RNA sequence: AUGGUUUGGCACCUCGAUGUCGGCUCGUCGCAUCCUGGGGCUGGAGCAGGUCCCAAGGGUUGGGCUGUUCGCCCAUUAAAGCGGCACGCGAGCUGGGUUUAGAACGUCGUGAGACAGUUCGGUCUCUAUCCGCCGCGCGCGUCAGAAGCUUGAGGAAACCUGUCCCUAGUACGAGAGGACCGGGACGGACGAACCUCUGGUAUACCAGUUGUCCCACCAGGGGCACGGCUGGAUAGCCACGUUCGGACAGGAUAACCGCUGAAAGCAUCUAAGCGGGAAACCUCUUCCAAGACCAGGCUUCUCACCCUCUAGGAGGGAUAAGGCCCCCCGCAGACCACGGGAUUGAUAGACCAGACCUGGAAGCCUAGUAAUAGGUGCAGGGAACUGGCACUAACCGGCCGAAAACUUAC
């Protein structure tokens, strides 16, 4: 993988191992006229494309009445800290089905 | 469409003698022997005796 | 292996899957095989990657090499002897020789084998 | 994307419920509209007893948008419905409450009272 | 206005200091050698000849040969020229000087030409963005075909009609460069470079900026 | 007075056939300029206009109604220009209107029938010879044969524009309102290159599953049903994605503002002269370009061997540098061409490993009456991307391919 050198010099490390499915909260450091906060994103991971740097990951929540996706680069410097909370257990690589389901029927089995 | 017109001798002559076929070369070869003549390409089919020369 | 850039050869990609496995199992079944160039061509990966399932000869490979070649005689010798034989042969199990060209219609014909050497 | 013969729910108060797109404005033979571009709209469905009425001819700027929108430092936002939100000259709401979430874009855009009013901008 | 030879090697993805992403294509800058001097007093013109890429001496023609021995350098894969203003910009190049990737400073804006991917011969819908036209509502087997040629009789030259598309030379302006990395003579360029992976490219200071 | 863009008039042209309106697609030209550019007087305070000169570089929206052009209207916009070219464009498309045969209404006619009145329905043929144009080769030429790198005469492409922020709420103005000049950012439309991201596609990828037949049977699989149907899907191609562009500067100018002054003792931007002055022009940016017959330049390589006629020239043969064919291929490609490799080899395939896609293989064991679930186990399977590896194929090979001299000057 040719770029390899140029990639590992800005590869980020720390990053907590999981997988389509678990559920997680994601710390992002955002601008609100120009001052610090963290806003803590906490959905389901649908999705995790494989780049090396260019990894993304897709976090899908439910807010007031409306689905949201979030996808965010697995290494991107915006993301201070990443804390999973608990396993899923899906059969699929890619969750899309999981756009089309509210509440009961939206929820994941979990990993015992 | 049709053509209007009937083409003299001279157009209709040197646009036909572009359709014409290339010899192809040869290589000499040793089967059984004898020398012979065979397409480059068949060399070592010639060599391994599956080409049937008469 | 890699997909034929062009047009399939059969005239359908089904025809050409049916194409390919006979031509294994006749390969495979008599040693030397006659047929047009293109076809030899498209043959080699697809034989050598089925006497790579037959090297590692277990029940795994076993069932993974029928589901292509359907003949069991043919599966039978794959795995008795033309595996073993290539044991430690790391890959070139076939090669192409080409030959006269077919007298019908001119298509290029050519001669794929197993090595013995 | 949002364009010309789009609908979009209100995500307001105002008692339109659903409204189609007429004009994306911004530029001559403007095509799209994304998250933070005001549009000329006209009410489709309304509340029977609401202060608009259905036909009439308004402005309203796209909270929400289907299509992901990339951001600036390379991730992306996706909703699951295209919303606006009916606004006036002065671009401030003509509702007193909104509903739902909206996007960060509303910043930038100057939309200071919708972005006050959110729930939760994302 | 500085300038090197260089490889495209493909494009990937960095983060600068306001946690922007920047898609950045990367450019090995290898070693160049000067093989020539052009000069007006006896070419006309004031040039330098660069050569790059490494290539077996075996592989090499004589008359190629002869004109690297004649510098006096080994032979490389690739020669091309480049064209100065003045005498006084080329007086500050000989013969087999070496030029590296660190002529280019961070932040600097570069000029890369390239060949085009080639793309085949390809319809006016793909080589000149022609509108097509209705693939329903009775139009006959016009799905794609240009339609009008348009007192003469003449269909007026440059016609923009199909045929060969791609294969050549583009010069994208005013690309920045993100970083110089001097270690492995690469250059992190912002933005796409023309041609393919692989291909030769040219990195010369922005003729605008 | 212009024009033949409107109805005309003539009947010169065609009845052994010149498609009749709009619309689509694609143009090209004019300037009698809609916006942007430079101006001037204002019945111009500023803003904004009015009107007028220069100016054709680019741009000039999407819908409702109607077959429509035309037109009215709805939203915008910097603007929604006017015209020529068979009222451009049917061997490019449409057939809604008009313009055959069917049928009905109103009216006319005793009637057959009729109506530059209405209404519904109603076959749009063709394998491109020549010119033209877009691309691609072969041959020959450029005074020996070749090979690198190039100059460029000459052409082609591109040229759009808004909002906001500072200057400045100042100049002006009773106030309201509202600046000039100059810097910065973010946009719309258009164009090009590219595939890191997003998204599309995926007919030799992975998994699920219905019906049926087969592999003796179970298990496990396979053929067919649009790839049977579904869930994903790397590479390539792509846009809905990414990045970049329109410049800056110089020269000569238009309308115009001027300087220095004659004829014409003053005056006069003028007849001598000299200056400023625009998106137009020439350069500038990008691209093609020596078949540029004035067929260019800088270099580098080979730089020699026979035979025949008759020794005048010619013809033939064999070679060098080099090239081509055959061969292995390519993200180069209709063919051809182009580019790379050819054993002194990583060009392709295989093999090994990785990346990535899929998502937990088979067998066995355990739990359950069974459907099924757990362990072995980030398992197994696999294309394109990357690195190794001569294992297979690039071969004990053919064809082309180098110099009359003379004149003058030095």
């Amino acid at each position: 993988n040719t770029l390899d050198f140029v990639d590992q010099a800005s590869l980020r490390d720390d990053i907590p191992t999981f997988s389509p499915g678990d559920t997680v909260n994601v710390h992002v450091k955002v601008i609100e006229g120009s001052k610090e906060r963290i806003q803590v994103f906490k959905g389901v991971v649908i999705r995790r494309q494989g780049g090396g740097i260019s990894e993304t990951f897709t976090v899908r929540k439910e807010s007031y009445g409306v689905g949201v996706e979030r996808t965010f680069p697995v290494h991107s410097p915006n993301i201070d800290h990443i804390d999973v909370l608990t396993r899923g257990d899906v059969r699929r690589a890619k969750l899309y089905y999981l756009r089309e389901l509210r509440g009961k029927k939206a929820k994941i089995k979990e990993k015992r | 469409a049709v053509p209007k017109r009937r083409m003299s001798r001279a157009n209709t002559r040197s646009r036909r003698a572009q359709w014409k076929a290339e010899a192809p070369g040869l290589v000499t070869v040793s089967v059984a022997g004898q020398q012979r003549k065979v397409p480059r390409r068949l060399l070592k089919a010639a060599r391994l005796g599956l080409v049937d020369l008469d | 292996p890699k997909p034929t850039k062009g047009p399939r050869l059969g005239g359908s990609s089904s025809h050409q899957s049916a194409l390919l496995a006979n031509l294994a199992t006749s390969l495979f079944e008599h040693g030397r095989i006659k047929t047009t160039e293109p076809k030899a061509r498209a043959l080699r990966p697809y034989a050598e990657k089925l006497i790579t399932h037959a090297k590692k000869g277990a029940l795994h490979n076993r069932r993974e090499v029928m589901k292509k070649i359907r003949d069991k005689d043919v599966v039978h010798t794959l795995f008795a002897e033309i595996g073993p034989f290539y044991a430690d042969r790391n890959g070139g199990y076939t090669r192409i020789i080409k030959v006269e060209n077919r007298k019908g219609d001119n298509a290029p014909m050519a001669v794929i084998e197993l090595v013995r050497e | 994307m949002i364009q010309q013969e789009s609908r979009l729910k209100v995500a307001d108060n105002t008692g339109a419920k659903e409204i189609l797109c007429i004009r994306v404005l911004g530029g001559s033979s403007r095509r799209y509209a994304g998250i933070g571009d005001v549009i000329v709209a006209t009410v489709k469905d309304a509340i029977p007893g609401g202060n608009v009425k259905r036909g009439d001819v308004v402005k309203a700027v796209v909270v929400r948008t289907v299509k992901e929108r990339r951001r600036a430092d390379g991730s992306y936002i996706k909703f699951d419905e295209n919303a606006a939100v009916i606004i006036k000259n002065d671009n401030d709401p003509r509702g007193t409450r909104i509903f739902g979430p909206v996007g960060r874009e509303l910043r930038e855009k100057k939309f200071m009272k919708i972005v006050s009013l959110a729930p939760e901008v994302l | 206005r500085k300038g090197i030879l260089g490889t495209k090697l493909g494009m990937t993805q960095v983060f600068d200091e306001n946690n922007k992403v920047v898609p950045v294509t990367v450019v090995k800058a290898g070693p160049n050698v000067v093989t020539r001097i052009r000069t007006t007093e006896r070419d006309g013109y004031s040039a330098v000849q660069l050569a790059y890429g490494e290539i077996s001496p075996r592989k090499v023609i004589k008359p190629v040969a002869g004109q690297f021995a004649a510098a006096g350098v080994n032979p490389r894969r690739h020669v091309a020229e480049l064209r100065l203003d003045d005498e006084a910009a080329v007086a500050e190049y000989e013969v087999g000087q070496e030029l590296t990737a660190e002529i280019f400073s961070d932040g600097a804006y570069v000029d890369v030409t390239g060949t085009s991917k080639g793309k085949g011969f390809a319809g006016t819908m793909k080589r000149h963005g022609f509108r097509g036209q209705g693939a329903a509502h009775g139009a006959q087997a016009v799905h794609r075909r240009p339609g009008s040629i348009g007192t003469p009789g003449r269909v007026f030259k440059g016609t923009r009609m199909s045929g060969r598309m791609g294969n050549d030379r583009v010069t994208t302006q005013n690309l920045k460069v993100h970083k110089v990395d001097a270690e492995n003579g690469v250059l992190l360029i912002k933005g796409a470079i023309p041609g393919r992976n692989g291909g030769l490219v040219v990195v010369r200071s922005a003729i605008k900026r």
